[PDB]
C-alpha cells in the first residue's frame, strides 16, 4: 500500500507540472479533460513525461482508456 | 471577371508515376500504401505510408543535381514537367517562349518541404560540428525552392509564390493562382503541390500526437475515410501539378480545356491547432463562400476525408450543413484510401483527380468501406467507382491552425 | 477598387521589444548584434547574430502554452498583440469583436519556422527513437502556426494564409493581405512575418554556402549594407506586424491611419537558386511594376540589403535602372546594419520600419559606412539618419529560388 502510494505522489507531481495545476486539484477521480483543463494533446505529452520519469512504457492501447489520474496510476501500478 | 481555365495536368503519387496510369489506378479502387523501406521503420508503431517506389530522380534531372533537391522538389518537377508538356507552352527547348515569360508565374505549395534534408543536417551538425552541414541542405529544404527550381527549370519570370499552409497548402496554392490573375498580375500560372515527409521524425512526429493509422498487418486497408473502423491517416507523398490560363489568351494560343475555375473559399477555425471546430464550422464557411462565388451545380465532392475520427466526422457534418440535408449533398469521395493522404500536396492531386473525374464521367470510389459510420451518413461512392456526368466539381482542404481551402471547377 | 489603410503595427526586434523602443535605436544607429548566446557557438566558424536577450515568452502565452510554440510563433504572439492592441480593435476580452471576426484574416510569413524545434526533435529521434519525439513538435514547428496561433489567439476567423518565399516571405504575407482584401475576400487581416533561426543546424547552413559575415570580433561593424567591407549577412530574429483594413470600414470604426497601401510588384529572376539575376532584372520588374501601380513619388527606400557582396551591388543597380539615373533613386537605407538581415520577417520589420519613418519624418540610416564602394554609388543615408518628410516609401525583399517583392505605402 505504501509503495502505491508513494507511485501516486510521484505520478500527481507529474501530472501538476505539465497541465500547470496546483497538487490540490489531481485526485484519483480529476479527470485530465474536464476537471485538469487537458486536451487530448497535453494527455499524450502527460503519458511520455511519466514514461520518461518512471522509464516504464505504456503500449499504445492502454493509454487510449485514460479518463481519469486513478487510470493512469493504476496503469503504471499494474507496472 | 477575367475567366480562367485549365490547360495542361500532371500528377505523380504512390499508383503512378503520371496522371493517366494514377488516375486509371485510383479510379479502379487500387492502393498504393505499403510497407515503408525508405527508411529502416522496425521499431517504429507505424511502419507504413503511400511511398512511390518506382520513381527514378535521375529521369527529371540531370544526375548532378539530384543532390541539390530534397524529394519533395524531385516529385514537383515530374508532375510540373509533365502539366507544362501537356499545356503546349514549351518551345523547342522545352522552356517558355521569352515573349510569354514575364507573364507566367509558379505557386507552389507544401507543407514542411525538405524535412528529411533538415534531419539528416541537423544530425550531422550535432555529432561532427557544422563542418559536415552539406552546403546544398538549405536550397534542397525550403518550401519555396519548388517554384525557384521548376522557375528556373522551365523560364517563368512571373509571380513566384508560395503557401505553407499545412493540409491545405495545395488547395491555397491553386487560389493564389487564381488571386493573382484575377488582378492582373499574370496571365498564366503554374501551380504546384508536392510533399515527402516519410522520414524518421516525421512518421515519429504524426504518431506522437495518434494521429496515424497503426493498421501495420494490412497497409492496404488501413486508410479508409469515414468508415468506422479508421483509426487515423496513412501519409502519403506526391505531388501535383496544374497550369491556370486567363481564358482569351488561352483561346489564342488554341489551348486545350480541361475546366475552367469556378470559385473557392478560404476561412480559419480560431478554435484548436490539430482539431477542427464544432460542427466542421470553418470547413461549412469555406464551403459556402466557394459554393456561393461559383453559382453552379456541383455533381461531385473530392473531400478531404483523411481516415481521422475528427476530420471524417466533421466534414460530414459541414457538408450535410452546406447543401442543406444529405440527400442534397453531391455524391463525395476521398481518394486518400487509394494513396494516402498527402499533406501539403493533396489539394493539388485532389484538384487533379477531381477534374479528371468530370472530364471522364468517371467518379473515384472511396475504398475500404466495409462498416458504415452512423455518424458518417453521406454517399460516399463505396468500393466501386460510379460512372457519372458531372457538370462541376469541388475540392475541399483543411490544415493544423484551422485552415481551410475549398476550390471548386466547372466544366468547360 | 477597394483602398487599404495600415491601422496598426507592432515589432520586436534586436533592438526593442515593441515598435516605439525598437525604431528609436534603429534611427540613433545602434546596433543589436551581439555575440551568439542561444547555443553554444564556440566552435562555429560564425559566432555573432542579432539575438534578442530580453525576450520573455511568459509574457505573450500562458507558460503552459510556451512548449506548444517555436520561439518565431512566441515572436509573432507578442508583435501582432502590439499591433492589435495598437489598432484599437480588440473588445473587452482582447479578441476581435464575434460581427467582425469572420471578416478578419490573417496572413502570415516565415522562410522556416521552428527550425530550433526540428533539429532538436530531429536529435531525440536519432538518439533515443521515435517515442522521443515530443507530440508538441509538428504545431511548433510549422510557419503557418503562426497564424494558427495567432488567429486563435485573437479569434479572427477570415482567410488564414501563409508565405514561405524565403528572404522574401514577411513582403509577400503582405502583398497576400492585400490581394485578399482587394478581392473582397475580407475586410481586414492581420500580418505578420516572424523568423528566429539562431540554432547549429540554423548558422552552419548558411556558413557552410559562406553567406554569413565572419567578422566575430566586431559584431556591432559586422553588418554594412553596401560598405566596400561588406562579407556577408548577419543572421537576426525578430517579428513585424500589421493591420489592413479597407478605407471606408476604418474610417467608420474610426481608426487611427498610419499609410495607406499604394503599390505592389512580384516576380522571379528564373536564373539562380542562390545568386541574384544579372543587372538585378527580376528586382528591377517588380520595383517598376509596384512604381507603375501606386503612381506616387517615392520618397524612401527601405533596401533588401543583407551586406551580401552580390545583393547589395546587384539591388542598386536595379534601382538605378528603375529610376532612369543614380541621381533620380531617392534616399536609400538598409537597417540590416542595425538589427541583422532577419530572413522571412525582414519584409514585414521593415514595413513597419519605412512607415514610421514617414510617420515621424526621420529616415534611419545605413550604419557602418566606413569605405564607399565604387559600384554601390547611391545615397545610402550613411551612418546618420536623415530629417526629411517624404509622401510615400518603398520596401524591397528578394528570396532563394529568385522570388521577389515590393510594396508601397503612401501617406494618409
Ligand atoms: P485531440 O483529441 O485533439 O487529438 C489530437 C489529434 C492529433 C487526434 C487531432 O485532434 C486530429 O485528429 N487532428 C486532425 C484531424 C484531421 O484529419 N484533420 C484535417 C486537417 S489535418
Ligand atoms: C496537416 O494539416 C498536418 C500538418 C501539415 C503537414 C506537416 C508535415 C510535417
Ligand atoms: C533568403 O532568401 C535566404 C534563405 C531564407 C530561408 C529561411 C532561413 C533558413
Amino acid at each position: 500500500m505504501g509503495y502505491l502510494m508513494a507511485l501516486f505522489e510521484d505520478i500527481q507531481a507529474v501530472i501538476a507540472e505539465q497541465l500547470n495545476v496546483d497538487a490540490a486539484q489531481v485526485t484519483p477521480e480529476a479527470e485530465f479533460v474536464k476537471d485538469l483543463g487537458a486536451d487530448s494533446l497535453d494527455v499524450v505529452e502527460l503519458i511520455m513525461a511519466l514514461e520518461e520519469k518512471f522509464g516504464i512504457e505504456i503500449p499504445d492501447e492502454q493509454a487510449e482508456k485514460i479518463v481519469n489520474v486513478g487510470d493512469v496510476v493504476k496503469y503504471i501500478e499494474d507496472n | 471577371m477575367r475567366r480562367i481555365v485549365v490547360t495542361g495536368m500532371g500528377m505523380i503519387n504512390s499508383l503512378g508515376l503520371n496522371k493517366e496510369d494514377s488516375f486509371l489506378a485510383i479510379a479502379k479502387g487500387e492502393c498504393g500504401i505499403k510497407h515503408i523501406e525508405s527508411f529502416d521503420a522496425s521499431a517504429f508503431p507505424v511502419r507504413i505510408a503511400g511511398e512511390i517506389t518506382d520513381f527514378d530522380p535521375t529521369e527529371v534531372m540531370n544526375p548532378k543535381d539530384v543532390k541539390k533537391a530534397g524529394r519533395f522538389i524531385q516529385l514537383a518537377l515530374k508532375a510540373t514537367r509533365e502539366a507544362m508538356k501537356d499545356s503546349g507552352i514549351l518551345d523547342a527547348h522545352n522552356r517558355c517562349p521569352e515573349e510569354l515569360a514575364n507573364r507566367m508565374g509558379v505557386s507552389s505549395g507544401s507543407g514542411i518541404g525538405g524535412l528529411g534534408n533538415i534531419e539528416a543536417n541537423s544530425i550531422f551538425c550535432f555529432e561532427k560540428g557544422p563542418r559536415k552541414v552539406n552546403p546544398f541542405f538549405i536550397t534542397s529544404a525550403l518550401v519555396n525552392m519548388i517554384g525557384g527550381f521548376t522557375s528556373i527549370e522551365f523560364g517563368i519570370k512571373g509571380p513566384n509564390l508560395s503557401s505553407v499552409t499545412a493540409c491545405a497548402a495545395g488547395t491555397h496554392a491553386i487560389i493564389e493562382a487564381v488571386k493573382t490573375i484575377l488582378l492582373n498580375g499574370a496571365d498564366r500560372m503554374l501551380v504546384v503541390g508536392a510533399e515527402s515527409t516519410i522520414c524518421p521524425v516525421g512518421i515519429g512526429g504524426f504518431a506522437s500526437i495518434k494521429a496515424l493509422s497503426t493498421r501495420n498487418d494490412e497497409p492496404k486497408k488501413a486508410s479508409r475515410p469515414f468508415d468506422k473502423d479508421r483509426n487515423g491517416f496513412v501519409m502519403g507523398e506526391g505531388a501535383g501539378a496544374l497550369v491556370l490560363e486567363e481564358y482569351e489568351s488561352a483561346k489564342k494560343r488554341g489551348a486545350k480545356i480541361y475546366a475552367e475555375f469556378a470559385g473557392y473559399g478560404e476561412s480559419g477555425d480560431a478554435n484548436h491547432i490539430t482539431a477542427p471546430a464544432p460542427e466542421g464550422e470553418g470547413a461549412f464557411r469555406a464551403m459556402k463562400m466557394a459554393l456561393e462565388m461559383a453559382k453552379v451545380e456541383v455533381g461531385y465532392v473530392n473531400a478531404h476525408g483523411t481516415s481521422t475520427h475528427y476530420n471524417d466526422l466533421y466534414e460530414s457534418i459541414a457538408l450535410k450543413n452546406v447543401f442543406g440535408s444529405k440527400e442534397k449533398v453531391p455524391p463525395v469521395s476521398s481518394t486518400a484510401g487509394q494513396i494516402g493522404h498527402c499533406l501539403g500536396a493533396a489539394g493539388a492531386l485532389e484538384a487533379v483527380i477531381s477534374i479528371m473525374a468530370m472530364n471522364q464521367g468517371i467518379l473515384p470510389p472511396t475504398i475500404n468501406q466495409e462498416t458504415p459510420d452512423p455518424e458518417c451518413d453521406l454517399d460516399y461512392i463505396p468500393n466501386a467507382a460510379r460512372e457519372k456526368q458531372v457538370d462541376a466539381v469541388m475540392s475541399n482542404s483543411f490544415g493544423f491552425g484551422g485552415t481551410n481551402g475549398v476550390v471548386i471547377f466547372k466544366k468547360a
